[PDB]
RNA sequence: UGUCCUACGCCGGCAGGCGCGGGUAACCCGUUGAACCCCAUUCGUGAUGGGGAUCGGGGAUUGCAAUUAUUCCCCAUGAACGAGGAAUUCCCAGUAAGUGCGGGUCAUAAGCUUGCGUUGAUUAAGUCCCUGCCCUUUGUACACACCGCCCGUCGCU
């Protein structure tokens, strides 16, 4: 199911060339979930996503 | 500064070959005449034929 | 393949536009050359020509492009 | 699609390697496309393939006027060579299908290519 | 910047790229040439109508120049657009849409000779996650290795984006039993730069006292041309 | 502290650059 | 920028000729009437009115001298070229790119190298994956070194 989720802080640039960025998202209809995602392009806080699949947690040095 | 990046780029691939050989004996089992000196290219010469290199496989 | 438009009208090509042009809700030389597979400049004329008898309306035209609509 | 290629075919599966050989065959399309004939080539592919797959693809294939055994010379004899050119290089089943004997899975010979995918 | 960092060959490689292919003037002309050379440089039977096989046929180029040789082949692709060009184009050798990297469906010993151009560069990238390069490459060898006559040479043009590929290429091929090496012809020139995996199936004395005592640091004569040479012969 | 390198060999670093790239009258 | 830059008048269709003026210069070319751009016409997916190379003839100009075409003008011919397997260059805002105009080299080139304006963006505000350079620690891994095998069989003088 398609699920959307608000930026809370963004933790870093990640990835080998610095293309990802690390980030901490929260979602808006139970604002109790917590999860690291990381994203493609230019982000900062108070931006909302779209995520297609919400279970797994990102993960990069 | 284009020259020392070709230059050491054929060095890094050199050197891999040769870091692949040893797990390759393990596990398992170039232009140098060419080159002109006055100029980047590849010159043919009269005694051997046209512009090669053999690296062999193990 | 190579494409075969046509340089003057034909009668049933004639008849067919005459009688359907002026209800596509899009009328344009290059649609209805595509259409009707008439060279860009005799859809051109056919198009100013159905103009003059005042059974196709313009909305705006450029030197690079004129487009018209049905009257209702 | 030509028979030669077809009898030397096998199953890429991963189970069934390497007995899964040979294909049987299927047609409902047949076509002549003509092939230039040489006979060296002729000359030394028949030593190579097994004649019994050339019966049993043969008759899968609905066909039995062929030579029943190795028919080894020196090129001399143009009429099994050429009866036998027809049948290997110049048959085309355009349209048909294929199944593995050990796996039975499908691979449909579509104009004219046949499918190889898992 | 390369074709194969796009993604999935099959889905790169779709109609509309199929298209733009043989559109191309400079692919025609750099495929022939390089089928050319990949013929001459694997040592074919000569004067022989050989029996090679198409790892990466594609449009049917290098096919077609092995039609005009006469040398019958099998074609093999990844690409469904590719190959449906290659059968309009009418060429003489068969055709198969299989994975070079899940395998050759060919009986052991059956192919005397094998043609793949720009193909084998696509194998070393995991577009997927089950796919692993590692893995696909020595599959595709292994199968390649027993397909092919033991003996037969099979010529391997690729184009290698770093040394990793090569490396990964040439570790995979000789421990599944591919034997010879890589003919790198021109290889200075840059768009000559071609790389072909040709892969058959079957006083000096006194200089060292005066050196010793120069480290020691006590006062050593002047090197010249007269270090050490015979003054006399003694009696 | 071992939770503190395990921490931060989980996460990421992040922060410190900075880049030089680039009327009255 | 200019004592070769040129206004103006006449002739020729065009390269170009004749005469008469200004400028040693924010004074004259020059309110530098530039090109892209804007408006309107024709062309219609066709190696075609796209593309211009290579050629045939004629005219003019600079020079002692233009032949192997100095250069320019006119008419004719319309080659490859269908967005480039593959190696790679430069670049973060009036920037890249598109588009024209000047200076130096010059009896005449256009072709190099330097500047200028016009229209005006996509991506990015990061990283040490490749390359270059700089540091700190280290010489413990691998290599070199050390030891060992140092290829075996028969045949005559
Ligand atoms: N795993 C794979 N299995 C089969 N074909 C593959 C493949 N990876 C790449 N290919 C093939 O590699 C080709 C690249 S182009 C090859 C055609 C060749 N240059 C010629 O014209 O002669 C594509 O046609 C694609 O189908």
């Amino acid at each position: 199911p398609i699920k959307l989720a608000r930026v809370t802080k963004v933790l870093g640039r990640t990835g080998s060339q610095g293309q990802c960025t690390q980030v901490r998202v929260e979602f808006m209809d139970d604002t109790s979930r917590s999860i690291i995602r990381n994203v493609k392009g230019p982000v900062r806080e108070g931006d909302v996503l779209t995520l297609l699949e919400s279970e797994r947690e990102a993960r990069r040095l | 500064r284009n020259k020392k990046h070709q230059k050491l780029k054929h060095q890094k691939e050199a050197e891999e070959e040769e870091l692949e050989i040893p797990p390759q004996y393990q596990a398992g089992g170039p232009g140098a005449e060419y080159k002109a000196k006055k100029a980047k290219g590849d010159v043919k010469k009269k005694g051997r034929p046209d512009p090669y290199a053999y690296i062999p496989l193990n | 393949d190579k494409l075969n438009n046509l340089v003057l009208f034909d009668k049933a090509t004639y008849d067919k536009l005459c009688k359907e042009v002026p209800n596509y809700k899009l009328i344009t030389p290059a649609v209805v050359s595509e259409r009707l597979k008439i060279r860009g400049s005799l859809a051109r004329a056919a198009l100013q020509e159905l103009l003059s008898k005042g059974l196709i309306k313009l909305v705006s035209k450029h030197r690079a492009q004129v487009i018209y609509t049905r009257n209702t | 699609m030509k028979l030669l290629t077809h009898n030397l075919l096998s199953s890429h599966v991963r189970g069934v390697g390497s007995r899964g050989f040979p294909l049987r065959l299927q047609a409902t399309e047949v076509r002549i496309c003509p092939v230039e004939f040489n006979p060296n080539f002729v000359a030394r592919m028949i030593p190579k393939v097994e004649w019994s797959a050339f019966l049993e693809a043969a008759d899968n294939l609905r066909l039995i006027q062929v030579p029943k055994g190795p028919v080894e010379g020196y090129e001399e004899n143009e009429e099994f060579l050429r009866t036998m050119h027809h049948l290997l290089l110049e048959v085309e089943v355009i349209e048909g299908t294929l199944q593995c004997p050990e796996s039975g899975r499908m691979f449909p010979i579509s104009r004219g290519i046949p499918n190889m995918l898992l | 910047r390369r074709p194969e960092h796009g993604g999935p060959p099959e889905l790169f490689y779709d109609e509309t790229e199929a298209r733009k292919y043989v559109r191309n003037s400079r692919m025609i002309d750099i495929q022939t040439r390089m089928a050319g050379r990949a013929l001459e440089l694997l040592y074919l039977p000569e004067n022989k109508p050989c029996y090679l096989l198409d790892i990466g046929c594609g449009t049917g180029l290098s096919g077609s120049y092995l039609s005009d040789e006469g040398h019958y082949w099998v074609g093999l692709d990844i690409s469904p657009a590719m190959l449906d060009e290659a059968v309009d184009r009418e060429i003489e050798g068969d055709l198969l849409l299989g994975d070079m990297g899940q395998g050759i469906p060919f009986k052991p010993g059956t192919f005397d000779g094998c043609i793949s151009i720009s193909a084998v560069q696509w194998l070393c990238n995991a577009n997927k996650k089950s796919e692993n390069p590692a893995k696909r490459l020595y599959c595709f060898f292994a199968s390649l290795f027993s397909v092919l006559v033991r003996g037969s040479r099979a010529v391997l043009q690729l184009y290698p984006e770093n040394s990793e590929q090569l490396e990964l290429i040439t570790t995979q091929a000789t421990k599944a039993g591919f034997s010879g090496g890589m003919v790198v012809d021109y290889p200075n020139s840059a768009k000559a730069k071609k790389f072909y995996l040709c892969l058959f199936s079957g006083r000096a004395w006194v200089l060292e006292k005066k050196e010793r005592h120069r480290r020691q640091g006590r006062e050593v004569r002047p090197d010249t041309q007269y270090t050490g040479r015979k003054r006399k012969p003694r009696f | 502290p071992l939770a503190d390198q395990i921490l931060a060999g989980n996460a990421v670093r992040a922060g410190v650059r900075e880049k030089r790239r680039g009327e009255e009258y």
